[PDB]
């Protein structure tokens, strides 16, 4: 899947678990932003322990609807750095975790 | 060789004790990497006689002589900080960061009121969980790629010891190795010392905060025996000499 959005805009990236198996325990949802590539986390939605947005989006990233089957994100103001691929990550025992990606492209105006 | 079986879903298991878990806290992991003035660093040897085997670093790295010394000392408590990476030419990748404070000396290692989750290399945690006492790692079936240099960081009240452990794996890829995700990604970037030294290798940045050892085991153990594995019942102690 691929995004695209001008610099200055917001924009969302969805992110949801369906169905969830019957049995699988959800521990939290991850967002991570790939390199060259060598992951970096984005922002963490822990449903007993909370949320933590990572530098450098400390301000410009926020769930929306966070819980354990949407880890739906605002990434705001865009900036070019922002390109790449974005993973999005729900840890889940005894099965272990499952992942979606998304390529964004961010054009100059 | 080459099919899935039913193995009983294990369950998540409770905490072995009473403490509190410190989410999403962050710091920069120090360098692995000691002035070449000091003598070597101690190495052992890890390797499978067989590519779907379980595979274990050990080292007893003698902690209870340390928290013995805490005693004497009458020292009320000691914090701990357990670190693991793989070293390659130049830089090296954090794979594993625990951190235990406010823990009883005249306990066994790491009876703790304050504990973070520990913190994973993604990749790592798919096939790799900590031993009982957690000072080592377990590898289930690890692919070929994972071969290399392993360092263990021990911070046991103020002391610091590292372990070099060589893991070759001779067998090749075990069928149902995890070999990572697109392309082609299978651990988090190799640092140089540089990067270390100005505290940009922050753990909550690069690294996971994952399940405590014995529900990480369950997943791992529930993972390899579905494709067959057998967990043994012990492993034997990581050797100082080099494999025939
Ligand atoms: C353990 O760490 C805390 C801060 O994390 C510090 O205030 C305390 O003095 C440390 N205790 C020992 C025994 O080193």
């Amino acid at each position: 899947d691929s995004m695209y959005g001008f610099i200055g805009t917001d924009v969302v990236l969805h992110c949801s678990f369906a169905n969830p198996l019957p049995g699988v325990k959800i521990t939290q949802v991850t967002w991570q932003k790939a390199t060259n590539g060598s992951k970096q986390n984005v922002a963490i939605y822990n449903p007993a322990m909370g949320v933590s947005v990572l530098a450098p989006y400390r301000e410009r990233v926020e769930f929306l609807r966070p819980s354990f089957t949407d880890g739906t994100i605002r990434l705001s103001r865009l900036e070019l750095e922002d390109e790449g691929v974005y993973i999005c990550e729900f840890a889940t025992f005894p099965a272990g975790n499952r992942e979606s990606q998304l390529n964004l492209t961010v054009m100059a105006k | 060789p080459r099919v899935t079986v039913y193995v009983d879903p294990p369950a998540y298991p409770m905490p072995r004790y009473n403490y509190t878990e410190r989410w999403h806290t962050t710091g920069p992991i120090p360098s692995p990497f000691a002035d070449g003035r000091e003598q070597p660093v101690e190495v052992r040897y890890a390797t499978s006689a067989a590519a779907c085997d379980m595979l274990a670093l050990i080292a007893d790295p003698q902690v209870g002589r340390t928290l013995w010394e805490a005693v004497r000392r009458h020292a009320r408590a000691y914090n701990a900080t357990v670190i693991w990476y793989k070293i390659e030419s130049g830089c090296a990748r954090p794979l594993y960061y625990m951190e235990y404070t406010e823990c009883e000396p005249r306990k066994h290692f790491g009876y703790c009121r304050y504990r973070t989750p520990p913190f994973w290399d993604s990749f790592l945690a798919g096939f790799a969980y900590p031993t009982d006492d957690e000072l080592g790692l377990i590898m289930a079936a690890p692919a070929r790629l994972v071969e290399g240099q392993y360092r263990r960081a021990l911070y046991i009240d103020g002391t610091v010891a590292y372990t070099d452990f060589m893991v070759s794996l001779p067998a090749g890829d075990c069928w149902f190795s995890k070999l990572g995700a697109a392309r082609g990604y299978t651990f988090g970037a190799c640092f140089p010392a540089r990067d270390y030294e100005q505290k940009k290798v922050l753990r909550l940045t690069y690294l996971t905060q994952y399940y405590p050892q014995e529900a990480h085991k369950a997943i791992v153990d529930y993972w390899f025996m579905r494709h067959g594995g057998v967990v043994p019942p012990y492993f034997e102690e990581s050797k100082g000499y080099e494999p025939p």
